[PDB]
């Protein structure tokens, strides 16, 4: 059964397809395999809790006596062939269920630091496949391993000292001058011949293997399909997380940086990955921020501790000089003003940091829209200047038309 | 209609200088190579004017130009004489034999007819005569560097060497010398002749336009991602695709005529007289399931995985047709879709259902996390054939 | 019994076989006893001959290589000396070409080069120049004589290889693969008098030379080998009976090795041990069958266990033996850092801390695993275990 | 033919010292390098001035400038000698040819005549004779040291060494020593004369200035492209683009008659313009027809996958043009999108076609999860023409 989730929405158990006992047990093992891979990400603002709640079954989802609840950890797993997919909030709409996952997927190529093609994706666009993050990520790898693999196989050489019936390579000389007469009829050479199995290729062979094994479209099983028969002759291993340490990144297989890292994002039970919805935005609007900021240089994550530390997301400084922070909440900010929880922590950046603070917050037809310009302006008594600034979504399409809306409204800011 | 594809390789032949018979495997590419050199020049065995040559895995340069090999000195201690390989054996053999019916002022003809003596010797060369063809060989490419370019064209004898499975080996790495001689102009007498000094022996050498390269690759096994520049351009690859039509009821009788005897052919028409009766009285039955099971192939898969058509036409009755489906068919199917079930159904159109007359029954045994694991299900008698019946 | 009958038309129709099936089922059993049944040599050479491969298998020993000799205490003597393939196809030609009539033209020397060629150890080369003086008599012959003559050899010769997948193929064959299609062997339609590269004499595979393979297919399976031995042989899966493993099964297995006052004495003891395991002849068949079920489906089907480690079971310590030192190994094998579906396998999921082939660790580890440990039962407590397992 | 390729070799090879001609497979690289060696030299055959060799994954740094190499001698059958490769033998012969009109070395001109004959020796050195050729080579490196570098500027004949396909090889293990003299300031008589000492032999080498290197390297394949940037530097790289400016119809006669200087010019003449009269009467189809086709193939693979202009340089008609086609570059362009049928029908531009005068016929038969393959038709007559003037 395929079930998919927005961040903090529910499903009823019987609407739900399959079966009620199965999914239940599904959560379960994700939720525990949360816990014990919950440190490998990081957070921005989150309140994980990490002592109770990940541990309660509330990891991933929170898994109810009368629904499925999603927290806001954005990203899928495939388990037990009950396949989550959690989408952002933000993407929600009023072919159907198309739209917000390349939307979601070049969100995670901006902000992540992927280097996928906005052409690998325009290919899905329109071929009415049935909606599913592991099969497209399953697709980017192996389209990009098999645009690479088409060009260049990665024979790399290594070196062996082989006794051969023929001579190849440099010959060694003190293990045949020690030879004795009675074996002399095999050279001792020291060939420095290409193999097609290296380490690369026996993970490649691998990860396309624990691939097929699990995937459903009908694109993707030609795709694995044409590819397993190219590592025909390449020996098997089983993947393990030392294999995806062992290799280094040199020059010469630099290309299969782009196949590697996604052979690492969804191979090392359980597969796919989990990302907190808070630093994803976080990290996508210092994409936009260093692009839309000429005048003053921005850093994110930079530290001022106070009496502990309590930490801006981003702040642009020109120089040293203005102190103009931005805090990157993915709060849906109700009723046109900023919460108790959001505002104590705008005072406390501004103050450590005469300094105005803006906050940027999403927005599309499903989460709270403002009007164009700098929405809301306010002062905590301190001559404070909290600015409350949105950018719009089109990232849903391929053209980014609110870029220019969020640098006009920041120059007005500025 | 096979003279077209002995004529579809001839016009190929003479104009690009070698082909490649690229297709799916059971399909004749095999025999298509064979029985046309053996129809051109008419010698039923290797050897003087044409020579099979397969190629594996661990076939090495050093096997097929030349390379340093230990060999045996008259049942004594070994040396290290460097041998020429299968291909310099029929490279040279092309040119001294050419060269006899060349009729110029300075062709050594008492020298060139010793070389070819201890070209075509089918014993290993004796040191009494190893710097004999040492020195021959060095007076050849002596006399072939001083004849022009008008009297290295018209040579007759046409060599031919056909080249099995060409892309098991690594293709590049065979073809050492032979990616920059292997054109039709980069040949001896061409616009373009080019006489490539070699590594070990350190002797030139430089391909004949006698020697025609014939290839029979198999893309079932070490697919198109070829060199796709060199072993790519010089190559003029030939599809020869698994017809059905040589599946009827005719035309598996004119096969298993033509080869036979006087007795063969009146028991071979008895005997497929009985098949067929058996089958629904459809004498398209066999051409109607073999391109039915291939078009769903070419859907799902690759074009180039089709079943051929060599496996089905050695069929007398309907017990070899089942000892021919499951033992060169379904294990053959089981092959190319990696041990998927849900999809090698649908080749058969199988796919809704289980436990009846289906070659892939599921067990009624579920794993632990929802998995089904189906399973191959011997047939026998008229229940495999309207096991058959429902595939058209 | 019945697998005899498959190979024997098999063989005709192809020419060469590959019995694959999980380890120990009879693979070699089967392969062997077939031989013996055909050609009626209990004993290796003359007809047949037995040889395994390894991953460092040569050339040189299969077919032709360099192998060093002296010469009446002397210094070293290089000659060329034939391997295993070799010595077994010239032996199935000069045998099959006695009962020819168009080859009584050199009956005396070719029946010096089966003599010759069946003996062990040519100690002197004044033999060996006569061996290889007649052997390019006998490649002469066959090069002039008509397909008719050389397309029905009688005597049927036999090469048991075992663990074919084991050896690198692509090596060890060579360029001679292409002599085990039944279109290329000698004597066929598009026959290949091939030259080898050490020697320099010709060598084709007489259609007499059947290639019975034997493939231990739990490491590598049948889509893991190379190209060239796909579709070159054709395989028989030989799989795990567990019907061999009844009351009246075992009986009759063992009756065949043993004589008559050891067969009361097994009857007795086989009465003894089904008795304990609570009056059912169909057992050992069903617990097998439950196992092998429950394989197949979280596994390949390669993987099953298979039936030659329960057929020398005699009391329940002997079956204490082996399942926890022959059949619990190889599902610790089979499934490593993985106590779930081997937990699954024995259906005995859920289940901990008691009679349990394997009890649960009290220990969680750093981020948390099961981590689980194999507990060695003993006693009526074992059966107790292992009759849940039906 | 002096226009560009050749004038822009010949001011690039005169100043960095190696040219590599890097560029896809179809265009004349070999052939330029070829015909700008055989027209500077005056010898169309190599040996004495010029040795065209080609690199291979075979090949070996020791049979390269230096290794040991196991000689075959009379009563010591293995003798392990130290045998200079090809390239110290034209290192070597570059030097003492030019050594011939020097002053400095009054004392041993019979001594540097007698070395240009031990290098010019095709037979194989005996070792008689060897220990008087290593005499001769320490010798000339004791001479070069007394040398003054204003002397060894000028070496007045032009030795080149045209390596073919250098990018196969493990070029950073075949230039050994030579990483650090292929340099036109680090030769002999250069700014900075380096006399780097070998491995083996132990004797000084240093790379002559009358010495150049035209490689021409593949770029097709991306494994064995070089990536080597300490190595790039003492290179020249010169891309030749496949032009498709010479498939026009002036252009294809005044290519296809230069070379052909016999009396075929009137036959030549009048079947080039039977050709083009069935393309409409366009006499610049086949630059169009190969211009449209690699700017598709620019923007969708690499810029260096392109198709040459080598297959459809040869044409003559349209049954040729028809072979060419469907043998040479639609396998080619099946190759490169295997099974990628959408861009594979749109490099063609024949993307909403399904049916009809197509080369990709589009199946009746879509498959079970929504896959859908296409298959070729083969094309003739005027309706084949119809399938290529939809291309341009
Ligand atoms: N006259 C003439 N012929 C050309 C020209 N360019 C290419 N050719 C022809 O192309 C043919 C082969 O081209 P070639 O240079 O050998 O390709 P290549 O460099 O070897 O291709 P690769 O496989 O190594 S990558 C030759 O027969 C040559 O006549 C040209 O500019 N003028
Ligand atoms: N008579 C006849 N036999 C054919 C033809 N095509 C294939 N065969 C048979 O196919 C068999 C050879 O198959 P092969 O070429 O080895 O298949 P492949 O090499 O694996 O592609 C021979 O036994 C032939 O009898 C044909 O056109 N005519
Ligand atoms: N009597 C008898 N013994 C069998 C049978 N099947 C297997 N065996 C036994 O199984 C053993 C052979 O196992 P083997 O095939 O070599 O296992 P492998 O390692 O996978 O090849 C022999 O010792 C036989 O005693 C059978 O049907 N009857
Ligand atoms: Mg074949
Ligand atoms: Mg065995
Ligand atoms: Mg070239």
């Amino acid at each position: 059964t395929t079930i998919t989730l927005y961040e903090h929405d529910e499903k009823r158990y019987r609407d739900i397809a399959g079966d009620k006992k199965a999914i239940q047990d599904a959560l379960i093992k994700l939720n525990k395999q949360f816990k014990k891979d919950f440190k490998k990400l990081d957070r921005s603002e989150d309140n994980s809790d990490t002592e109770d709640t990940i541990d309660e079954s509330k990891g991933v989802v929170e898994v109810y006596a009368n629904k499925i609840k999603a927290r806001h950890y954005v990203g899928f797993a495939a388990v037990d062939n009950v396949f989550l997919q959690i989408l952002p909030k933000v993407f929600k709409p009023k072919e159907d269920t198309w739209e917000p996952i390349l939307a979601f997927i070049r969100m995670l190529d901006m902000a992540y630091g992927l280097k996928i093609k906005d052409h690998d994706l325009a290919y899905l666009q329109g071929r009415n496949l049935r909606p599913n993050l592991y099969e497209v990520f399953i697709y980017l790898f192996a389209k990009s391993l098999w645009s690479e693999v088409q060009r260049g196989y990665h024979r790399e050489y290594v070196e062996v000292h082989r006794e051969e019936k023929f001579l190849r390579g440099k010959l060694l000389m003190s293990r045949q001058i020690r030879k004795l007469p009675h074996q002399l009829n095999t050279f001792s050479v020291e060939v420095h011949e290409l193999i097609e199995d290296n380490l690369l290729n026996r993970i490649f062979y691998a990860s396309v293997r624990e691939a097929l094994r699990r995937t459903t479209w009908g694109l993707n099983r030609k795709l694995l399909g044409e590819l397993m028969l190219a590592f025909d002759g390449i020996t098997p291993i089983h993947l393990r997380t030392e294999h995806f340490e062992r290799v280094h990144f040199t020059r010469l297989n630099e290309r299969f940086r782009r196949p590697f890292e996604l052979a690492k994002l969804l191979f090392m039970e359980v597969s796919g990955f989990f990302v907190d919805m808070n630093k994803l935005f976080e990290r996508f609007i210092e994409r936009v921020l260093v692009r839309n900021l000429p005048p003053e240089y921005k850093l994110f994550y930079q530290e001022s501790y106070p009496f502990s530390s309590q930490k801006p997301d981003y702040v642009v400084r020109k120089g040293n000089t203005p102190v103009v922070v931005l805090d990157a909440k993915y709060r849906e900010l109700k009723e046109r003003i900023p919460s108790s929880d959001m505002l104590r922590q705008l005072y406390v950046y501004s103050r450590i940091w005469p300094a105005v603070i803006v906050i940027p917050s999403s927005s599309t037809y499903n989460q709270g829209l403002p009007d164009k310009p700098l929405e809301f302006e306010f002062f905590d008594e301190r001559k404070l200047f909290i600015v409350a600034y949105n950018m719009d979504y089109v990232k849903t399409g391929a053209i980014f038309k609110a870029d220019k809306n969020f640098r006009r409204s920041l120059n007005n800011i500025i | 209609n096979i003279k077209e594809d002995y004529f579809r390789v001839d016009m190929l032949l003479n104009k690009k200088g070698q082909v490649i018979l690229y297709g799916p495997p059971g399909t004749g590419k095999t025999w298509i190579a064979r029985k046309y050199v053996v129809e051109e020049t008419n010698e039923k065995t290797p050897g003087n004017k044409w020579e099979f040559i397969t190629f594996h895995q661990s076939y090495s340069y050093e096997e097929f130009i030349e390379g340093f090999r230990p060999r045996t000195d008259n049942e004594e201690k070994i040396r290290y004489v460097v041998e020429d390989g299968i291909f310099k054996k029929i490279a040279l053999r092309a040119l001294v034999k050419g060269l006899f019916e060349l009729e110029d002022a300075t062709i050594g003809k008492d020298k060139i007819h010793r070389l070819y003596i201890l070209l075509t010797k089918k014993e290993p060369l004796s040191p009494t005569e190893y710097e004999e063809y040492l020195r021959l060989k060095r007076y050849l490419w002596e006399l072939v560097g001083g004849l022009p370019k008008d009297k290295l064209k018209n040579l007759t004898p046409k060599f031919y060497l056909i080249i099995d499975e060409i892309n098991r080996g690594n293709i590049s790495k065979i073809f050492g010398e032979l990616i920059t001689l292997l054109e039709k102009d980069k040949r001896l007498g061409g616009e373009n002749q080019l006489i490539v000094r070699l590594p070990y022996s350190g002797e030139p050498f430089a391909v004949p336009p006698n020697l025609y390269i014939i290839g029979t690759m198999n893309t079932a096994d070490r697919s198109i991602a070829l060199l796709d520049v060199a072993l790519r351009r010089r190559f003029a690859f030939i599809e020869v695709e698994p017809r059905p039509e040589f599946l009827e009821k005719e035309n598996l009788k004119k096969i298993r005529e033509k080869k036979l005897k006087t007795e063969d052919r009146k028991r071979l028409n008895e005997k497929l007289n009985e098949l067929f009766s058996k089958l629904g009285n459809d004498n398209y039955f066999l051409k109607t399931l073999l391109e039915k099971i291939n078009v769903r192939i070419t859907v799902v898969k690759d074009r180039d995985h089709r079943i051929g058509h060599s496996y089905f036409l050695n069929v007398e009755t309907v017990e070899d047709l089942h000892h021919v489906w499951y033992y060169e068919v379904l294990p053959l199917l089981m092959e190319y879709f990696y041990n998927d079930w849900e999809t090698i159904k649908w080749v058969l159109n199988e796919k809704g259902k289980e436990h009846g007359n289906v070659f892939f029954e599921k067990l009624r045994l579920t794993g632990p996390n929802g998995e089904e694991a189906y399973q191959l299900k011997v047939l026998e008698g008229d229940a495999f054939i309207g096991a058959l019946k429902r595939i058209i």
